[PDB]
């Protein structure tokens, strides 16, 4: 029905949840008067004021703990990390205070909070600002982790994240913020919700299953378009949720294609691709495999600055296509 | 025929950036004296019993006793309302009791039985109650949380305040300072309390802190130093701090000077960094319970005979609780995965291997 | 002969390195006058003094950063965390200031530092004190991660770690500290070194390959003894190194046994076992696998306190044997 | 003709826990003036050049400019020895030059070519030099590191000091406070320097810090507030702080009041939180290069013509350096995995898929 960027889809989602529940509020660095470090929270402060949209000093561990404390007391905070690279300073609050609390209290203390912000590689930001944390957070029980790709995912997931009564980590992508997508009337509604824990097939296929999350989903689609002209039909699956991941949709697809390839932007060892492959080998889809599952990921090195080096540290369409042809042996 | 109440003089608090501090005189009624006595006595006997149960292997893991710091938990409670909020570290068996949990519930949780306040899921360091948020094992982590709870108090506009406690050892944690800045910046009704019992586990304060004046570490935040062995000093300073925060003046730092008779934990004798004679001297001259006793008798607020009667009832109560906790069955294995997520439909949780599945209900 | 506990072995290693190089020093909470939170550094302060053995206040992020600084300045600090659960507050210093520096600086600034301390499950310490961080650290390039089991491992690995010129994370186990093992004359030498990156076959076998690290290795040997009486011979492999792991040794074993089972004490998703199963699938041994690999791990929940619950949250010998019979259909 | 030296008056520093501070009068020789002028000018032209290259997309990602803050890096270098140590955040182009790196190596790193000081591996934020440890991208992370470098100075008994710089925004990081405590506890020769340019990215000091007296945040640690636009004031305060540390008295805090003409980075126009008139007012009233120039011309330490000739030489040096940085080739793809580990035999590293392998040498 119309064109809307991921940035605007996320802004829409937060706006609607802020209007819907007075207990919801946003806090983070430059989130208010500056309109957000990446302009995602633009216009919010001007509309809701100092009480709902709160600018904070540069104290990650500090304001993350404050957000968690406010959640234990009944409020529903949205804690923004300028980038998740900076969440490492506050990771103890996320893991030991937010995630395990409901379990430790025997079901007496819930923690309705959302941690969001850009995750993974960007462009020329170097080693300390390009890390992907999908695997780290997805490793912890009591936490829900989502990684949206397009505008529809972004809006639907942030709203569900806000409504869930448990801690939810929303790993966004800075490179996706300005990308426009066709926003149907159903997504424009204030009742639009995307359930946590359900994958999505972005492209139907019969020859091979390609699974990914976040920005690389777009690269898988382009790869699928190229292979298509060659007669190869890929089934592209957008994970959406890292934890709890929807293995049923992935396995169902594998039982049809007999081939599997995973694509992620993070480091390979102990990454998202490893977990998928292990789940496949332990489940009922293993016997439907006609070739070993292969993983496409970022290079196993900290992110280099130089352009030509950076391009070879992130998976490209050609890497995806090459891995697919290897699996299909064509 | 005893006095309905009496007036007592208390030591003046040291002040940091405060024009005036709490009063130097306070009125104690008979009804309150008797109450505080039973409370401190209960906490004392409960800890000694916990100690005994630990040596017998009934309690596992960590078990930090607040033995000797009774005037703090009882005194703090005496100065706040039940609708106010509190959060502390792992040495909070007394706080869980003063916040409303029964000795039975507390001991049963320590012995890991289904009758524990957490069904045996948390243990000695993790116990919650109404407006009591633990019970936190990561040193310093509870301070930002407390500031968050204070934020919520301000946000809700119900005039409630939040008391956030941390030890002298925890006083050197960086996040505490981030919390001071934000609490002052936003004038949060947060009462930062430093329980100074002279030791951060095995490290004395002089070896861990360049400055040992904890009530001033807040720098731009006002503070006061209190005698943490005199329940009436704690109650009066607490009532003052709370009024300061309810008036909308922002956070305030309160340092309670106390002492712990036992070691850091059950696995620490607590005699390799301090002498037994020091422990004995403090106990002999400033025990919180004896101080209140000698105060009520001398002022004819109560008789030594009546206090002895309370001690008998308390001992009886603790003995029954210990029996319950030692005989209460362990929680069923079928509930291992319960309460991972709140408000979610049930689901399966993986065990030691893929063929072991546990149900998980909110 | 000589029988020495893991705790004693580690103490010997550090003591020998302290004497060998005066730039080596130990820092952490209660390591000096207290003789160590778990007594691993007992006697060190008495022999070397306040300059070489430094008690620090409770400031994780602080002294970890101080340690990295000292290493950058030419010293060889051994930074001890009372437990790795507390390393989360300083994980940023470990990953962004230590691990990536050599690469970002183009090879100009090395960071010879060691981070050690007990990792994983203990006995009744509850959720915030039982987390295993093997998967988290082993995921980061620029870092070396080791996980010793017995006395030989402990001594040899700590000495190699100290002599390495890059950040090394040594994940010890509290329950193993008091366990005694026979200490051969070789290990008794001050020259005893275990190369980082090589696994060790603790038991020769022909029917199945069982890979593990840390404490559960003892459980695997226990399971292997029970199974041998039934005619099943397990080849037990002690990884020793998480990053870079010795996949070559694991593959050679699978190519002989055709079966694989991984055993770890941490959470299942994105864990160590997942990476091993993904490597086997992408490697040359995949065609030699006659049954899918299975993973034995800790339950997917935060550590409960009650004894019976904790017993079922950690892998027991029975769970290992069960998994092994399922893989061999016996 | 030209005076060989001249005396100038410098603003008195505000003190915290210091009986006396640096002198309010200093002598500048003609030889030093010429050196300082050329240095500040080079930093200034290099930053304006970086700005141009960034707009042309030659430079990518982050690129924080320090124009307006030149009196800080040059004044700091003037007050210490080459054997002393320094570490700062990401706004370090000036420091990399004052510490010994050529304009060529610096611009080549910004443009990501093989000739960069890091060979295109780190970019704008990660540059190292002799006794210069970055060049750190995580706010506040460099402070505990500086304390660690200072610890090593004491440990090796070399009598050298370490300058640890951080901005006003970073002054609210908890790790900075854990560092103050340890440095004071062990009396480390650490000079904590807060570069206060009034803004933490887009947030002014008053909205981020409950207390804006950065030189007193150290509490128990002594401090002084200095005029960061006056090269001579900075040099004097630095010589004073350095001597303080070398005498074994421990750490000290120095607050430099300066200003940045550009926004936080190349992606921030820097006008949504401050006016264009404010920026120009600081420039016309206190541009550090203008101030030094007027001083030298008035005192006849140098002629307006000589300073003009120096500007011409600097401009040509910058231009020739930019030519080299835009013509220099990128690092070869074959060295992508280089320098992951130090002193290790060669090994292979995985690329985007399992069929892509990169060699890694130390
Ligand atoms: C972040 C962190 N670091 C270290 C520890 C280990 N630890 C547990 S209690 C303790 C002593 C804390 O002393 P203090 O704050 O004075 O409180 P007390 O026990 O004396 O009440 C330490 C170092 C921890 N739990 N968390
Ligand atoms: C831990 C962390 N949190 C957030 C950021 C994002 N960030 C980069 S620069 C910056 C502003 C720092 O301001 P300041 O310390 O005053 O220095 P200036 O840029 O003004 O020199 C922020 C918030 C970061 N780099 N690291
Ligand atoms: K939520
Ligand atoms: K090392
Ligand atoms: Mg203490
Ligand atoms: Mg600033």
């Amino acid at each position: 029905s119309l064109q809307v960027t991921v940035r605007d889809a996320i802004n829409q989602g937060m706006d609607e949840e802020l209007e819907r529940d007075e207990k919801v509020f946003l806090l983070g660095e430059e989130v208010a008067q500056y309109d957000g470090a990446y302009k995602v929270s633009r216009g919010l402060w001007k509309k809701y004021g100092d009480k709902r949209i709160i600018d904070t000093p540069i104290s990650e561990m500090g304001f993350a703990g404050i957000a968690v404390g406010a959640a234990m007391a009944g409020l529903r905070p949205i804690c923004e990390f300028m980038t998740f690279n900076f969440s490492m300073q506050a990771i103890d609050q996320v893991i030991n205070s937010a995630a395990k609390t409901y379990y430790m209290s025997g079901g007496l203390q819930p923690v309705p909070i959302v941690f969001r912000g850009p995750n993974g590689a960007s462009a020329g930001v170097a080693a300390q600002h390009s890390q992907c944390f999908a695997a780290w957070y997805g490793h912890c029980p009591g936490l829900k982790v989502v990684s949206p790709w397009n505008s529809e995912d972004a809006k639907g997931l942030i709203k569900s994240a806000i409504r869930d009564n448990n801690p939810v980590v929303v790993l966004e992508n800075e490179l996706m913020y300005g990308v426009p997508f066709e926003f149907p009337p159903e997504a424009q509604s204030k009742d639009f919700l995307i359930p946590i824990g359900k994958a999505k097939i972005e492209r139907q296929g019969t020859h091979i299953t390609v699974v990914s999350h976040s920005r690389p989903v777009g690269h898988c689609l382009e790869a699928a378009a190229v292979l298509s002209k060659e007669g190869v039909e890929c089934e592209v699956i957008n994970m959406r949720t890292i934890r709890p991941m929807d293995m049923e949709t992935i396995e169902a697809s594998v039982m049809k294609t007999n081939h599997l390839v995973t694509v992620e932007g993070g480091w390979p060892q102990f990454g998202v691709g490893a977990e998928i492959c292990a789940r496949i080998m332990e489940g009922p889809a293993f016997n439907f495999l006609d070739a070993p599952a292969v993983r496409v990921t970022g290079a196993d090195v900290p992110m280099p600055y130089a352009k030509i080096l950076e391009d070879n540290s992130i998976p490209q369409v050609k890497d995806i296509i090459f891995a697919i042809k290897k699996t299909l042996n064509i | 025929s005893f006095a309905n109440d009496a007036t007592f003089e208390i030591k003046k608090c040291d002040l940091h950036r405060l024009e005036e501090g709490p009063p130097v005189t306070t009125v104690l009624t008979r009804e309150d004296g008797l109450k505080y006595y039973r409370m401190m006595q209960t906490v004392r006997r409960m800890e000694l019993k916990a100690d005994q149960l630990y040596k017998q292997k009934i309690i596992r893991g960590f078990c930090h006793l607040c033995d000797g710091q009774e005037a703090c938990c009882v005194g703090l409670e005496a100065g706040i309302n039940p609708t106010d909020h509190l959060i502390t570290a792992y040495r909070a068996h007394g706080f869980t009791f003063t916040r409303g949990l029964s000795v039975r519930e507390i001991l049963a949780e320590l012995t890991g039985r289904k009758g524990g306040c957490a069904k045996g899921k948390g243990g000695s360091m993790h116990m919650y109650a109404k407006n009591f948020y633990g019970g936190n094992g990561i040193v310093g982590a509870q301070v930002p949380l407390g500031a968050g709870i204070a934020l919520a108090c301000k946000y809700n506009g119900k005039d409630e305040v939040c008391l956030t406690l941390y030890g002298d050892g925890a006083a050197n944690q960086g996040q505490i300072f981030e919390a001071y800045n934000m609490a002052a910046l936003w004038k949060l009704p947060c009462i930062f309390i430093c329980e100074n019992n002279r030791y951060g586990m095995g490290t004395s304060v002089e070896r861990a802190a360049a400055s040992t004046d904890y009530y001033k570490r807040g720098d731009f935040i006002p503070g006061l130093r209190v005698d943490g062995m005199d329940i009436l000093c704690v109650r009066e300073a607490t009532r003052f701090a709370a009024a300061y925060c309810r008036s909308g003046k922002g956070p305030i730092l309160m340092e309670l000077q106390t002492y712990r008779y036992h070691g850091h934990s059950m696995s620490d004798p607590g005699v390799s960094y301090r002498t037994r004679e020091e422990i004995q001297e403090v106990r002999s001259k400033s025990d919180p319970i004896m101080l209140l006793k000698d105060r009520m008798v001398n002022s004819n607020l109560a008789s030594v005979e009546e206090l002895k009667e309370i001690d008998v009832e308390v001992r009886k109560e603790i003995e029954d609780a210990a029996q319950f906790a030692t005989a209460d069955p362990e929680p069923p294995l079928e509930e291992l995965g319960y309460h991972i997520y709140s408000s979610d439909p049930p689901f399966e949780v993986r065990g030691a291997n893929q063929w072991i599945k546990f149900k998980s209900v909110s």
